[PDB]
């Protein structure tokens, strides 16, 4: 077939560009930052009226000071949330403080390109 | 048609990568010959130095594997040296484990088994070389055993390898049909080399200077190669009768 | 007591037939002479399990080597393979062996100690009875021994061990390996220690022993019909 | 047998004021009854207004101080040059020390 | 580097064929003829020594191989593939049996082990099947004399008599007419020589034919005396002269 | 074409297409300039925003007190390579009490990039780096390509429209090399250089990113109102 | 008692022939002079098993060296011995003297004590019996001695070592290494005891 | 089959797994024997663990 | 502390005319304390009988192990294992734990089904083989059994005579050992019948 | 067809096309040469000045192995650095076991076997460099050249890269006109000339000359770079010969 880590002639990773298409099909998520706080909102999008909507969990707590909304293949997010929670708690264990929002984000993004053969 | 790229069977029950490896064997355009005396085994090979910038002393396809075993290769030098280093390693390991010098026919079998694996395992390619092992074995006496990329090996009364092998083979066949013996009935190795060079000249129809040939001799308890001046003395003796 | 004696056209090895656990005689007719290959035999002393295991393993690998090379096995091969194995285990495999045999190279006699050391000799002895055996060998050995002389010397050296060593006893086992001949294994070559008739028959009258219960034991498989 | 520990002596003293702190140590390094040096510092500036001393076996103290200095460097790298607070430094050093719980650093640490 | 071929190279095709096994069987068909016949008091295996060059010493190439003192093997197909199988077969007889039970394996179980090695080259990653069919003749105390065929697939079957390779179809028809359950070993050798003559083109003598028997114990080939229970190998390779003697009464 | 499926395949003209595709990711990246005198070495980077609500992607990464780089291409690949430099700089300090030479930092990046171009399953790095540093032989500027090729230069630029800045520096070579013991003037020359690569957009307060290292100057990054002086 | 002495024409290796377990002489005709190459020999002292195991590996390493790079130097042989002895110091009891003849370097002697350290010396002594002849050898050794002089020096030296050491005894074996080739000498008790 | 196949010593279809369980095979005999030996071992593992 | 004398117990085997006998005590203890008088030490795999003395956890483990191995043998070979072959399997199995051995004293008894030849063997804990013509002994009262057998035994005893000899050898040896007794079992083994008898003996 | 898509695949010819494509990368590279003199070897290379912004004398191409072996290469520069890194490991392991610095023929086969190994599997790519290397050992001076296939021989003179044909012709003249041999200082002068003459194939951009040598008499059998006055004397001689 072709490598999973292959570059396109335009200098973009095929598999990354394709995943971005999967995210476009996902339910909407919005975030707004203010000086009084940050708001996170999601569309639940139940596939049937018999589906108990309150079981649809697309907004998730990472730590007391960090929330998270998701869009796309939401099952893929479970291990990313797991890593984020582990990073936030592990940092609090090692340094007796709350981890910076940028550092937590950077930690999650380090998983992203760990794919190949 | 990926059955021609790796070593899996074709519908005809053939391994094409093995067949193409046999073709690589003649890429050097060099012919080798091996004969047996009473007390010795002689191997002669054509030497070609096409570039004046080359150091002719480093251009060789004959290898001293152990003190007793010599190996001439028909094929490209990278694969020749790959096979040489492995045979040298295997010969040394054998002596350490089993406490006696690896026989010529046993090293042949081992290198042939390694070759067989490259024909059965996909990730490894065959080596594009034919290996001719010579020695005076302490049990079997003068010995010639030859390996190929199929992993085939057999003993030989005499043998020839390279583009013009069939011409040399028939020349040797005809001599042994007259004499009705499995060797050259000669005391000295000097005269057995003279026989080897003479029968190569007759078979290829070409004359040789001292720099055109490359000679390896196996006696009891050592294998050695001749210098240009040692070959010159051999060429003078042939011309003077 | 195990000895090896080189002779004109071959090598002979002999051993006693006693194995002991502490001061108790476990086996009155033990076999200390082992076939590594048809014409390569060795005698073992030390841990009985160790000498049997180490001769069987090397004997197996020697047989595979012989088949691979199409050559009769050499003593130097069995020797080399034994010493490298024993050395690996730093003497924890307590195998002390006298390795003899004839091959295309000629006749050979070696001894191997449990730490992985070997030595060459015309006469060797090993085990608790080695000093008794070596005393006879050092007294009666000469260069250019005949076959008959070498068997006599070897068995005499074992007798010295049987009589004067508490760890040695019972019978003398010999194996002669002559160049260009079949190795002859002479099991119980001498029987110097045969027990005498007892004074009494201790055969009991039937019904002497009190039996609580009796039952048939089913050794047959599940039956048909 | 080989003994992996030694005693290089010396004494360190830490006092905390209302708006300041001091860490002091003698500059004497000894083994047995000999003097190794009369001036070999034992109190170090580790950056971010943190001073550290590991007193006991000098080899273990030098190693620990190095690891903490390295630890401060990587805090800046991984946390956008955030100043390392004394409480955070203290918790980090606990994890450094406990790492060798079954082959300890033979030192008494004050920061 | 690393062997990055961790996947099967033998797969099922839509028709339910395993291509590489079929192609292996095709390689065997191109191979020189070999046969085996079972008598009441022995087994015979035979094949042609197809010499690649007259300068080549054909004695140095052994097509009929001793596996154990009571078990022999002959093949049709790729020689190198046979040589490495004989090495693995000899070793597995020791590692999986003789080093455990202290006796050589019975014919059917050694066959079972060779069959297993060939099945694995049919499913394991980054390998092709073996391009040989084996005929394995043997004796053991409880099963008596037996003859087995092993194919590239790893499948094996017991035979009263059979043939593999170039002229197998003709050979098998010839054997069906001659074979009865009252054959002596000499009768089976005579039939083996008659059958093999049909598939050979050129010279037919002791120097061009390779023949071995599983028969009576050979104490003269044991190499030592003294142990009554050890009576010597039942496998014997016939000499050049011994074959020529039986070609005069042919 | 048929020879771009993976990095282990040469083309019939002896080209490695996967490497050449990786080289393309850099050209798509935002412009960054590097230049040095005998005393100081300067990085200037144009940061790129997603939209008006978004921040401007950081371009400059500190590797040690005496060394750091600017990136153009895949940011995650710059993070992996900068982390490796941080470690190698750190190893040199701890083991040998030695600040890693800029030239030897280049040699190490080269050899790390190369392994990803000769082995199956892996991919080349999709980023180009400009490494500045001050070591025992003075100021240094390096250009890294994910082919493995590393080059020591007086000045250079990588990313989109980089050719404009590179030509300016090629003219100004004799001027800006002589700017010794004047950091502000060397940055001015760097800001004037990157200006030759701008179109439509101009240098704003949250757009411009500058870094400097020199004789008595640790590697420091300037962002926000700290670069308003140079606009 | 083992020694190696460098003279004008090359080097000579001397050793006694005794192997012991406690006070029992396991072998009274031991060959402690062993070949690792045609003109590179070693003297073995310490554990019989350890020295035999090490000598076997070095012979293997030099046979493989010769195959690839031609005849190795005495320095190269010493280095391989050192590497095995140093890296496995915790598990080895081996004291080895390495002696060899080149045509370029002529006679050379290297000694490897327990640590696995290497020392190049004009001559060397080792073994339990060596301690009794330190005084004698230091007073009697000259550089560039003849063959006859060097044989006498070793014969007299080991004669004394055997006399005072229970662990030394049997015959005096010697191996001469010159351009001329390899000569084996043996000297019996009746000869060397009356010196 | 053939007339020259030794039937009384032949097995391709019916195999014993233990004294209570047998299998009939349909497919590659070699492939079946790999699985049959695995099953025979599991049966003896269970018996060794539970004594049933 | 010594693993081979924590639990205690004995086994003895003898050969007769066209028969063999193997016998054991029934005691299992924690040193001085007697726990069970139903701990039989003789197991059979077809017509091959194995007695095991020593650490009781290893007696049970090796029984389960040899049942396992002889079951696989019978499925592959399509015949019951013979005494001579089983002896080699016991030896093999013990020596593979050379440097971590089972603390046991195994004894093999049985008649070769083809040759009809009576066979007995004994082993040390690492699997050395003692193949005696007359008798084999094992356990905490091995010294006592060696004494009894060496005086009581004569060759070519008939089955009903051999029973009396081996029974009197076990009973009198066990009564001179603190860690042996609490009942006894005797197996008389002929080519195609095996009788098992429990002996009345002192329970102290 | 498809025989050229995967490394280690034999074509019906018995050729490895992936290796032959690697040779194209080499032919594309700058010119590098080696000259074997009376008691040593000289190495020289062409460095293309892409821009004025390149710092003169800073981007060094010639690499030392141990202290006695010089290495220069044409093609993919990173692939050359990777091969020299392996050479430095091989030379280190040899010296560690055998004490003596690795002989040149012995070092040649270490690179040879490693490069050949990258033609055995399709999981790797062949080396995109031809490497000219050598120095002084106990048996005297040795010059070697190594191709992507793993092929190497000894040479009186060697050349590779875009200007190899021009260089080879100039080397062949020196071999004929000096049968008795060439001195180390003469070989430096001649090396300069041959690079300047071989620059006609890369005449678009101006270049920087870089020379190194190992001589028994001139450098005590150690690898050194030609610097200052001796480099300027060679540039002057070269400039005089083209005019
Ligand atoms: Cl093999
Ligand atoms: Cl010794
Ligand atoms: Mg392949
Ligand atoms: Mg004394």
């Amino acid at each position: 077939d072709r490598g999973v880590s292959t570059f396109s002639p335009e200098g973009r990773l095929f598999q990354v560009e394709y995943s971005l298409e999967a995210i476009k099909l996902g339910s909407t998520a919005i975030g707004i930052a203010t000086k009084e706080g940050v708001v996170l909102g999601v569309e639940k999008r139940a596939t049937s009226p018999l589906l108990e909507s309150d079981s649809i969990e697309k907004i998730v707590e990472i730590d007391r000071h960090i929330g998270c909304a998701m869009s796309g293949l939401t099952a893929d997010a479970r291990s990313m949330i797991e890593h984020a929670r582990t990073a936030a708690v592990t940092h609090n264990l090692y340094y007796d403080e709350d981890i910076n929002v940028e550092s937590l984000t950077q930690s999650v993004c380090d998983l992203a390109l760990r794919f190949g053969e | 048609g990926y059955d021609r790229h790796i070593t899996i069977f074709s519908p005809e029950g053939r391994l094409y990568q093995v067949e193409y490896a046999f073709k690589a064997t003649n890429q050097t355009n060099i012919n080798s010959l091996a004969v047996r005396g009473k007390d010795c085994t002689v191997v002669i090979s054509q030497k070609k130095v096409p570039d004046k910038l080359l150091d002719p002393t480093t251009v060789s396809y004959i290898f001293c594997i152990s003190r007793t075993i010599g190996m001439v290769v028909n094929g490209p030098i990278p694969d020749a040296r790959n096979a040489a280093l492995r045979a040298k390693a295997e010969a040394a390991e054998f002596r350490y484990k089993y406490g006696y010098d690896m026989p010529c026919d046993v090293l042949a079998k081992r290198m042939a088994n390694l070759s067989q694996i490259y024909t059965q395992r996909a990730y490894m390619r065959p080596l594009g070389v034919i290996l001719t092992f010579v020695s005076v074995d302490e049990e079997l006496g003068p010995s010639i055993y030859k390996t190929d990329p199929a992993g085939y090996y057999v003993g030989y009364k005499a043998t020839a390898t390279g583009p013009k092998q069939q011409e040399i083979t028939t020349n040797l066949e005809n001599h042994f049909k007259k004499s009705k013996i499995d060797h050259i009935n000669e005391e000295s190795w000097e005269k057995v080399v003279e026989f080897a060079i003479t029968h190569m000249i007759d078979a290829l129809g070409t004359e040789f200077s001292k720099n055109d040939l490359e000679v390896g001799v196996a006696t009891k308890d050592k294998f050695f190669t001749l210098s240009a001046e040692n070959i010159e003395e051999r060429l003078v003796a042939i011309a003077e009768q | 007591t195990i000895v090896g004696v080189k002779f004109n056209n071959g090598v002979v090895i002999a051993a006693d037939t006693r194995s002991t656990q502490g001061p108790i005689v476990a086996d009155k007719n033990c076999a200390k002479l082992h076939r590594i290959s048809p014409k390569i035999w060795c005698a073992g002393a030390g841990t009985a399990a160790d000498t049997e295991a180490v001769t069987q393993l090397i004997g197996s690998n020697i047989e595979l080597h012989s088949l691979y090379t199409s050559r009769e096995p050499r003593v130097v091969s069995a020797l080399q393979m034994l010493k490298q194995h024993l050395f690996k285990y730093q003497g924890h495999i307590g195998a002390y062996l006298i390795v003899a045999g004839v091959d295309p190279t000629g006749s050979h006699l070696f001894s191997i100690h449990a730490h992985g050391s070997t030595d060459v000799g015309y006469y060797l002895s090993l085990g608790s009875g080695s000093l008794a055996a070596m005393a006879v060998l050092e007294s009666h050995w000469k260069q250019d021994l005949t076959k008959e002389e070498a068997i006599k010397l070897a068995s005499d050296a074992i007798q010295a061990g049987i009589w004067n060593d508490l760890g040695s006893g019972s019978n003398v086992d010999v194996c002669v390996m002559e160049i260009g001949k079949d190795a002859e294994y002479l099991r119980n070559y001498l029987t110097p220690n045969v027990r005498e008739e007892k004074q009494k028959s201790y055969k009991f009258p039937r019904g002497t022993t009190a039996v609580l219960k009796e039952s048939i034991v089913n050794i047959c498989d599940i039956q048909e019909e | 047998q080989f003994n992996p520990y030694g005693d290089n002596g010396g004494t360190i003293l830490g006092i905390a004021g209302e708006d300041f702190a001091v860490l002091a140590g003698d500059t004497r390094n000894i083994t047995d009854y000999s003097i190794n040096s009369r001036y070999e510092p034992k109190v170090f500036d580790c950056g971010d207004n943190i001073v550290m001393s590991a007193n006991g076996f000098a080899a273990d103290g030098d190693a620990l101080v190095k690891r903490f200095k390295n630890s401060v460097k990587w805090y800046h790298f991984d946390h956008n040059d955030k100043k390392l607070s004394i409480n955070s430094a203290a918790r980090n050093i606990q994890h450094l020390l406990y790492g060798k719980r079954f082959f300890p650093y033979y030192v008494h640490t004050i920061i | 580097m690393t062997d990055r071929y961790s996947f099967s190279l033998t797969t099922f095709s839509p028709s339910g064929k395993l291509g590489q096994i079929d192609y292996a069987l095709t390689a065997v068909k191109q191979g020189v003829t070999s046969l085996g016949i079972k008598a009441t008091n022995g087994v015979v295996i035979a094949t042609e020594k197809k010499s690649s060059s007259p300068l080549a010493m054909s004695e140095t190439l052994s097509k009929v191989s001793l596996l154990t003192p009571d078990i022999g093997a002959v093949y049709s197909g790729m020689g190198p593939d046979y040589r490495v199988l004989v090495d693995k077969s000899r070793k597995v007889a020791h590692t999986s049996y003789k080093r455990i039970y202290g006796e050589y394996p019975p014919t059917k179980l050694l066959v079972s082990e060779v069959a297993k090695i060939m099945q694995e080259a049919t499913q394991s990653g980054g390998v092709r099947p073996f391009g040989v069919s084996l005929l394995i003749a043997g004796h053991d105390e409880f099963n008596g004399f037996s003859l087995y065929q092993v194919d590239p697939s790893g499948s094996y079957f017991p035979w009263k008599a059979t043939a593999i390779g170039k002229g197998s179809v003709a050979a098998k028809t010839f054997l069906e007419k001659r074979w009865n359950d009252e054959l002596e070993l000499e009768d089976a050798i005579h039939i083996a020589l008659l059958t093999l003559k049909e598939s050979v083109e050129g010279e037919f003598n002791g120097d061009t034919i390779e023949l071995a028997i599983i028969g009576d114990e050979n104490p003269d080939l044991l190499g030592y005396t003294g142990i009554p229970t050890d009576k010597g190998p039942r496998f014997r390779k016939l000499t050049s002269q011994e074959i020529n003697d039986r070609l005069e009464a042919l | 074409n048929n020879y771009d499926g993976d990095t282990v395949t040469f083309s019939p003209t002896g080209r490695l297409f996967q490497v050449e595709y990786a080289l393309e990711a850099i050209k798509q990246g935002s412009v960054t300039v590097g230049l040095r005198s005998n005393t100081h070495a300067v990085l200037v980077a144009l940061k790129r925003n997603a939209d008006e609500l978004s921040s401007y992607q950081k371009k400059i990464i500190k590797c040690d007190e005496h060394m750091g780089l600017s990136l153009a291409g895949l940011a995650p690949d710059a993070r992996v390579l900068s982390n490796y430099l941080r470690q190698q700089c750190n190893y040199s300090s701890l083991v040998f009490n030695r600040k890693l030479a800029v030239e030897r930092a280049g040699h190490l990046l080269c050899d790390k990039a190369q392994k990803n171009t000769q082995s199956y399953g892996g991919r080349p790095y999709g980023v180009g780096l400009l490494i500045i540093g001050y070591d025992k032989s003075g100021a240094h500027l390096l250009e890294f390509q994910p082919s493995g090729n590393v080059t020591e230069l007086y000045g250079t630029a990588i990313g989109a429209r980089s050719q404009g800045a590179k030509t300016y520096l090629e003219r100004t070579l004799d001027t800006f090399i002589k700017i010794d013991g004047n950091p502000d003037e060397l940055i001015k020359a760097g800001v004037e250089a990157i200006s030759q690569s701008l179109r439509d957009e101009s240098l704003t307060v949250d757009n411009l990113s500058i870094a400097i290292v020199g004789k008595d100057t640790p590697f420091t990054i300037y962002d926000g109102e700290a670069v308003a002086k140079y606009i | 008692s083992i020694m190696a002495v460098t003279f004008k024409d090359g080097v000579i290796l001397g050793a006694d022939s005794r192997t012991t377990t406690g006070a029992y002489i396991a072998n009274r005709v031991t060959d402690k002079l062993t070949r690792v190459h045609d003109k590179i020999w070693c003297c073995r002292s310490g554990s019989a098993a350890d020295t035999q195991a090490i000598a076997d590996i070095v012979q293997y390493h030099l046979e493989l060296y010769t195959s690839q790079y031609g005849t190795p130097s005495t320095e190269t042989a010493a280095s391989v011995f050192k590497e095995l002895c140093y890296e496995n110091k915790d598990n080895l009891t081996a004291g080895i003297i390495v002696a060899g003849y080149d045509d370029k370097n002529k006679g050379e002697v290297y000694t490897i004590p327990l640590g696995g350290s290497v020392h190049k010396l004009p001559y060397a002594i080792a073994g339990s019996g060596s301690t009794f002849i330190y005084g004698y050898c230091d007073k009697n050794f000259r550089e560039n001695m003849s063959k006859e002089e060097t044989v006498d020096f070793i014969k007299h030296s080991l004669s004394q070592a055997i006399k005072w050491d229970g662990s030394s005894g049997g015959v005096i074996r010697m191996v001469v290494l010159t351009a001329a080739g390899v000569e084996r000498l043996i000297f019996y008790p009746d000869e060397y005891e009356q010196l | 089959t053939s007339t020259l196949l030794e039937q009384d010593t032949s097995t391709e279809k019916l195999y014993k797994l233990n004294d209570k369980i047998a299998v009939a095979v349909a497919g590659l005999t070699a492939d079946a024997e790999i699985l049959i030996n695995t099953a025979r071992i599991h049966a003896q593992n269970y018996l060794k663990t539970y004594n049933e | 502390s010594d693993p081979s004398s924590i639990n205690g117990g004995i086994v003895v085997a003898m050969t007769g005319k066209d028969c063999v006998a193997i016998a054991c005590d029934l005691r299992l203890g924690s040193q001085s304390l007697g726990v069970s008088n139903k701990f039989e030490k003789i197991f059979h795999y077809g017509h091959v009988f194995l007695g095991i003395t020593g650490l009781a956890t290893d007696v049970t483990t090796l029984n389960e192990m040899f049942r396992y191995k002889t079951n696989l043998y019978k499925l592959k070979e399509e015949r019951a294992i013979e005494p001579e072959t089983f002896t080699q399997l016991v030896s093999s199995s013990l020596y593979e734990r050379r440097f971590g051995p089972y603390f046991v004293g195994p004894v093999v008894a049985g008649i070769n089904s083809k040759s009809g030849k009576p066979f007995i063997a004994g082993f040390d804990l690492i699997g050395c083989i003692d193949e005696a013509k007359d008798f084999i002994v094992s356990g905490t009262a091995s010294d006592q059994l060696f004494g009894m057998c060496e005086s009581l035994y004569e060759p070519n005893l008939e089955p009903e005579d051999l029973f009396e000899t081996i029974s009197q050898a076990l009973l009198n040896a066990a009564d001179r050992d603190a860690l042996s007794g609490w009942g006894a079992v005797v197996y008389i083994i002929k080519k195609d019948e095996v009788v098992k008898r429990y002996l009345k003996m002192r329970q102290d | 067809t498809g025989y050229d898509l995967s490394n280690s695949v034999f074509s019906p010819d018995g050729r490895n096309f992936q290796v032959e494509y690697a040779v194209k990368a080499v032919e594309n590279g700058t010119t590098s040469i080696g000259i074997k003199c009376n008691d040593g070897v000289v190495f020289a290379v062409e460095k293309l000045i892409t821009s004025k912004l390149l710092v003169p004398q800073k981007n060094v191409k010639i690499q030392v192995v141990d202290r006695h072996i010089g290495c220069v290469y044409s093609g993919l520069i990173p692939d050359g650095r990777h091969l020299v890194n392996r050479g430095r490991e091989e030379a280190a392991s040899f010296k560690k076991l055998y004490k003596t610095p690795i002989p040149i023929p012995a070092f040649a086969d270490r690179l040879g076997q490693y490069v050949q190994a990258h033609t055995l599997y399709n999981s790797v790519r062949p080396f995109g460099v031809s490497t000219i290397f050598g120095g002084v050992d106990k048996n005297g001076a040795h010059l070697y050249m190594l191709e992507p296939s793993g092929s190497y021989w000894g040479y009186k003179g060697a050349a590779t890269g875009k200007g190899r044909q021009s260089a080879k012709a100039e080397l062949e003249k020196l071999v004929d006109h000096h049968p008795e041999g060439l001195s180390a200082r003469e070989a430096v002068k001649q090396a300069a000339k041959i690079i300047y003459l071989a620059h006609e194939d890369n005449k678009e951009k101006d270049f920087e000359l870089e020379i190194s040598w190992c001589s028994l008499s001139e450098t005590n059998g150690l690898h050194k770079f030609v610097k200052g006055d001796l480099l300027q004397e060679a540039i002057d001689f070269a400039q005089k010969e083209i005019n």
